[PDB]
């Protein structure tokens, strides 16, 4: 009645909203590695890198907790790209590359994807499509010195702009004209680096800032840097929600004969969704099959004759939902009958239903007609001795209502 | 440069006629699509994959999703209607007697075989051999199973063999099969003694022509191309709809669970709306092309239903409607998603030339043939039936008078006999 | 010297299982029937690296055991060195000062450890991530690299970030070997019933392969 | 229910216009489905971002209507071409075509007008009361074989 937007319902079969088997449990799997990740070796070192020669630290084969970072009052900026910091503790990655350096407080604007200017183009270039977080803090109390901390350097000139992560450490003389430089400073010929020379008298923009750029190696490859989350026992032959190394999904898991070569970690479908996984705690290949689903049809005599009804779960098995199995699906509330009749309401695969005596919905294999051996022989004929005049009606549509729609008044009124 | 065909000067002159002295019975196959696979798509599960986050964004688009399911439901209900309109043209399930005394015509290869796990004919089994679901996509079964379609073709065929056209107009009336074939010969304008005097030859030509259908189907895999092309187009449309789930449409990933495992709601919605936009357009493009393809299958089912009525339940005067040559008879055979008609036709085979005239002078009266042509072997004049050379003596009883010899252009002097 | 590469040098493009499918991909591949440089170690000069390398050798005697990679090979930068001696693997990236004529005598930001036959290898260095693939097969032909197909599985990825423009091979001192260069070709790969890559089409080879 | 083919054409066209009007109430991702509500709440730069979401979705809503009306017009045209053929071949003539103008041997037909359609009253002869007989293809006389005319 709600699907048809009506209080009267005519005789028929009507689809109503679909059936899905719901996930019975949630399953979580990550590698069983125990090392806490070495982020303190980046954030709490006494020394730090110059931005012309930034230091890349590989993070791998460990358990992280990025919330320890973004809970902290210590950070003056914490941008993230392709991920939200709140979500990092649920993910797992193949490696993190923690790139690290000192810059002035103004230059934080150049530590972003696709940027330009002295730091972005001559010292540290982020790509157009970065996935990671940029973490910065004021370090005046660590990195300024009286008379100037000259230990921090930047490239002032380069003959062309750097590619993403291109670590050019060269000290070769910059040439500004046709003049030959002979490896020394002179006319049109300059040393390519300069020093920040940081002093505690500097203001909030000209003070030193330490920066770490956590760059995520996010791939089909096996993961090694995981957030702090638990892992469960495994479940099989049951519809479950699941997560393997951050690969969240839902389905029936089973053991499988999918012959994964030792380097393979997942199997993919024609839609590029995952149809098998390798577990991160045992080298076993699980097939993924979707939880059962189908349309739900309501089979009714018209409300002018009964309020009784039967329900068809299309393509479903009756173990997953009177109850009766058909090639069309599981059929519920219909009485099965071994008589056969004209097809009153069609169900599919030769099955039909009707309302009959005990007055109830019945379901049966349809009858194609009465069966008749014509009395043929090589010398017998039948001749009609009388006739009947039939008048029979045929109805044909010839036209439909001539609509017009001013699309400017439909769209904009 | 392609050749259109061999050139032929027809040997025309104002007094020359060619009359065929012999015939051949052709049997020729026609294949027609009647239905296509009844797909259904849950557009919420196709677009959003049971994400509740995407499901609530998809509600912003209103009734686009219910009208896609309405369109595919109309296409699906129509495939059963198309099949019913072709095959359910019998009111009763006729059957042949256990004695096959059809005057030497042998229907055994087109009649049912009880040895088979579905009761198809031998030719229906060749036809069934020569022609070949996870993302809210599903396939619904047809209402009539292949066993039920084969009972309808069996009833149509057994009614036609035992009763001729009579089961189409009313009750089936038995008639001996050679007497029914003698009516089919009158229906093409050949005199029925030509069948009874050549009956054993006509039966051998029919039985041989059915043997050539078995040989063609048991070898020539390209023969059912119309039915395989309908199967292939529906498979290519579903593979295109499924591969479009892997497209980004400008989101960070095509996998909806990457966005929902990597981003918070306010940034995820911006990415998910790109997937909703592109997937909704992907599904609208599929449903639009399936509506245009359904209309083409309906036109082919309307033709196949008209061929059932006019070629199987009757004999057709319409040129080339029921195969090439003069139509005698037709037989339906079931095939995957379609129907095959074996059309039986009379083809004239062995011309001779003769001199001819429009009329004859006798006693100065002009005589014209009642049902024939006047024809000469070079010396004698005969009247012949028009479609088969059988010369008769020119007589008051096979001719009629009108007026005198002064008017007719090309009248000839010959005696007319009075019995 | 030169030879025809035939259909050699296909590898598994990604760490994903697939089976009973035809799959289309663009990557650095050795083109079908491409022109391969040929050497006889009884002959180990420095060569350019280009976008990536296919390398192969004939075997009955274990002459050829390692490789050197870099830009200048003279301690100005980290230089990748690899040895695989038929019992052990050793890998290093130090600022080595190699001579003009090095052999295996019978700062290190990374270090790692682990004719009858044809040994095949592929090396590529996208953003300085040095990926390696390989295969082995018995052979019937003494003179040259025979016609056939057998895909190379991945071995290793080194996250080293090193620029490579030149490379060399190492002999053991007190055999026929081959070099060819990868190109950004589109290939159609056939994965069989057991998920093995068993055939491929180089889509730019000829108009039939494009068909 | 006998008129069902004509009522189905009425119902399908009514349901299409009601679907087209209901789609004016959809947001398509705008802050409101009411265009004067957007314009009375927002300044021009921010209002045009919201209005273009309505324009995009309402234009797609109307393209969907006109596409399915083109596909439905082709079905009505096929039915009208058939009705024009039954007028000529069965009202203006006597058809020999089997089951083209009712079951039985066609005698005659009469057109009656109906809303958006035509109704044909087809008159046919149906043979009605059989008797069985023995039969022969021909008859012998003076060695002559005779066949019926
Ligand atoms: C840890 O994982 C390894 C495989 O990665 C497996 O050999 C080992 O049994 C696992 N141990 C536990 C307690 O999970
Ligand atoms: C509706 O039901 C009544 C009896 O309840 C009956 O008289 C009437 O004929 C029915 N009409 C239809 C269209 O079913
Ligand atoms: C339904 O499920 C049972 C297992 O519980 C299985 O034996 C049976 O074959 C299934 N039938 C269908 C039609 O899926
Ligand atoms: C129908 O008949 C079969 C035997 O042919 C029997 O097993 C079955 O129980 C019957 N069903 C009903 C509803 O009586
Ligand atoms: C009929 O006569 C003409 C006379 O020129 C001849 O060319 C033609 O081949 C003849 N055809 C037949 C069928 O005898
Ligand atoms: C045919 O044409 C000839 C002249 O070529 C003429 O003499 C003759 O009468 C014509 N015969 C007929 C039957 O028209
Ligand atoms: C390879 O290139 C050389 C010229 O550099 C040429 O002589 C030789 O024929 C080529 N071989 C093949 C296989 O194309
Ligand atoms: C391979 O290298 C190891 C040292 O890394 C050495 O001990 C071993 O003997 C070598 N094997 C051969 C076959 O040279
Ligand atoms: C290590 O780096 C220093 C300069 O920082 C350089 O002098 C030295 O040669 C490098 N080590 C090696 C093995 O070359
Ligand atoms: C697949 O592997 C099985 C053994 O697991 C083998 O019997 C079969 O021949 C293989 N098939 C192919 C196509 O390689
Ligand atoms: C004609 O003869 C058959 C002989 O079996 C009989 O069944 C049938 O009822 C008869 N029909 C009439 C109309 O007499």
């Amino acid at each position: 009645k709600c699907t048809l937007k009506s209080f009267t319902v005519e005789k028929g079969i009507y689809q109503t909203s679909n059936f899905r088997v719901q996930p019975t449990e949630s399953i979580v799997r990550f590698p069983n590695i125990t090392n806490l990740c070495p982020f303190g070796e980046v954030f709490n070192a006494t020394r730090f890198a110059s931005v012309y020669a930034w230091n890349r630290k590989r993070i791998s084969n460990c358990v992280a907790d990025y919330s320890v970072l973004y809970n902290s009052a210590s950070f003056s900026t914490f941008k993230c790209y392709g991920v939200s910091p709140t979500k990092l503790n649920d993910l797992c990655f193949t490696n993190v590359y923690a790139d690290s350096f000192v810059i002035r407080g103004d230059e934080v604007r150049q530590i972003a994807p696709g940027q330009t200017g002295k730091i972005a183009d001559y010292n540290y270039k982020l790509p157009d499509d970065f996935t990671g977080c940029v973490i910065a803090w004021n370090s005046n109390n660590l990195d300024s010195k009286v008379g100037g901390n000259y230990n921090y350097l930047f490239r002032l000139f380069r003959k062309s702009n750097l590619k993403p992560f291109e670590r050019d450490i060269s000290t070769e003389i910059y040439q500004a004209g046709s003049t030959p430089c002979n490896g020394v400073e002179g006319f049109n010929c300059y040393f390519p680096l300069q020093s920040y020379g940081f002093q505690p008298t500097n203001g909030v923009g000209y003070q030193p800032y330490r920066v770490v750029v956590l760059s995520f190696e996010l791939l089909h490859a096996p993961a090694t840097v995981c957030g702090p989350k638990k892992s469960t026992n495994l479940v099989k032959n049951k519809c479950v929600n699941f997560n393997f190394n951050g690969l969240t999904g839902t389905g029936v898991l089973t053991e499988s004969n999918k012959k994964f070569l030792p380097f393979q970690q997942f199997g993919r479908d024609i839609a590029d969704t995952t149809d098998a996984v390798r577990d991160p705690q045992t080298l076993e290949i699980l097939d993924i099959t979707p939880c059962s689903f189908g349309g739900v049809s309501v089979i009714t005599p018209g409300t002018n004759t009964s309020n009784q009804v039967a329900v068809l779960y299309q393509g479903v098995n009756c173990t997953e939902v009177n109850v009766f199995q058909t090639r069309a699906g599981c059929l519920i509330g219909a009485e099965h009958v071994n008589n056969s009749y004209e097809c009153d309401i069609p169900i599919g695969a030769g099955i039909c239903a009707s309302y009959q005596t005990s007055q109830s919905v019945i379901a049966y294999t349809m009858s194609l007609g009465a069966e008749n051996s014509v009395a043929y022989s090589n010398n017998s004929i039948a001749i009609p001795t009388n006739f009947t005049i039939s008048v029979t009606t045929e109805i044909l549509p010839v036209s439909m209502t001539k609509t017009s729609v001013d699309c400017t008044m439909y769209i904009c009124g | 440069t392609m050749s259109l065909g061999a050139e032929n000067s027809v040997a025309y002159s104002n007094n020359s006629i060619a009359i065929p002295t012999n015939f051949t019975i052709s049997v020729t196959t026609e294949i027609l699509p009647v239905s296509m696979t009844k797909t259904s798509v849950d557009c919420t599960m196709y677009i959003c994959g049971d994400s509740t986050e995407c499901s609530n964004l998809l509600l912003q688009y209103g009734s686009f999703c219910t009208q896609l399911n309405r369109a595919l439901t109309g296409i699906a209900v129509e495939q059963d209607k198309n099949t019913q309109e072709v095959f359910a043209q019998v009111k009763q399930i006729y059957k042949t007697p256990p004695i096959k005394d059809f005057g030497g015509f042998n229907f055994s290869q087109i009649l049912p075989d009880p040895s088979k796990p579905s009761k198809r004919s031998f030719i229906e089994d060749l036809l069934f051999n020569k022609v070949t679901k996870f993302n809210g996509l599903t396939v619904l079964p047809p209402l009539l199973t292949d066993e039920m379609i084969a009972q309808y073709t069996s009833a149509l065929l057994a009614g036609t063999i035992t009763s001729g056209w009579t089961f189409g107009a009313g009750a089936a009336l038995q008639i001996p099969f050679a007497m029914q074939m003698a009516y089919r010969f009158n229906g093409i304008g050949v005199t029925q003694n030509v069948l009874y005097e050549n009956q054993k030859l006509i039966a051998n030509q029919f039985n041989s022509a059915i043997g050539k259908i078995q040989d063609s189907l048991s070898s020539t895999a390209s023969a059912l191309g119309k039915l395989q092309d309908v199967v292939n187009q529906n498979a290519q449309a579903l593979n295109t709809l499924v591969k479009q789930l892997s497209s980004n449409f400008g989101a960070i990933s095509s996998v909806l669970n990457d966005i929902l495992s990597r981003l918070d709601k306010v940034e995820a919605e911006v990415q998910i709306d790109r997937l909703i936009t592109g997937r909704l357009q992907s599904l609208q493009t599929y449903v639009t092309q399936q509506l245009i393809r359904a209309a083409e299958i309906r036109a082919s089912a309307n033709l196949a239903a008209t061929k059932m009525s006019e070629c199987v339940l009757g004999q057709s005067k319409r040129v080339d409607f029921c195969g090439k040559g003069y139509h005698l008879m037709s037989f339906p055979q079931s095939a995957p998603h379609g129907v095959v008609f074996l059309h039986v036709t009379y083809v004239p085979a062995q011309e001779k030339n003769f001199t001819t005239a429009p009329a004859i002078c006798h006693d100065g009266k002009a005589h014209f043939p009642r049902e024939g042509v006047f024809v000469s072997n070079g010396t004698h004049w005969f009247v012949t039936q028009r479609n088969f050379y059988e010369p008769q003596i020119i007589t008051t009883d096979n001719t009629f008078v009108s007026g005198n010899c002064d008017v007719v252009i090309g009248i000839v002097n010959n005696t007319v006999y009075d019995p | 010297a030169y030879t025809n590469s035939f259909t050699r040098g296909v590898y598994y493009p990604d760490k994903v299982f697939r089976s009973s499918v035809l799959h289309s991909t663009q990557d650095l591949f050795l083109p079908f029937f491409s022109n391969v440089t040929w050497f006889h170690a009884i002959d180990n000069p420095v060569l350019p690296f280009n976008d990536g390398v296919y390398f192969a050798s004939t075997e009955k005697s274990n002459i050829i055991r390692g490789w050197i990679f870099g830009t200048t090979l003279d301690s100005k930068t980290q230089s990748l060195l690899i040895v695989n001696n038929a019992t052990n693997v050793v890998i290093k990236v130090c600022e080595f000062q190699f001579c003009n004529d090095p052999f295996l005598g019978v700062n290190c930001t990374f270090e790692y450890v682990s004719f009858k036959n044809l040994r095949e290898f592929v090396f590529k260095n996208i953003d300085g991530y040095f990926k390696i693939y390989s295969k082995h097969t018995p052979i019937n032909l003494v003179r040259d690299l025979p016609q056939g197909f057998s895909a190379l599985e991945p071995l290793v990825d080194l996250p080293i970030g090193i620029n490579i423009t030149r490379f060399q091979t190492l002999l053991a001192l007190h055999a026929a070997y081959y070099v060819g260069y990868l190109q950004p070709r589109t290939f159609l790969l056939k994965y069989n019933e057991n998920g093995t890559i068993t055939d491929a089409v180089d889509c730019a080879l000829d108009p039939l392969s494009e068909t």
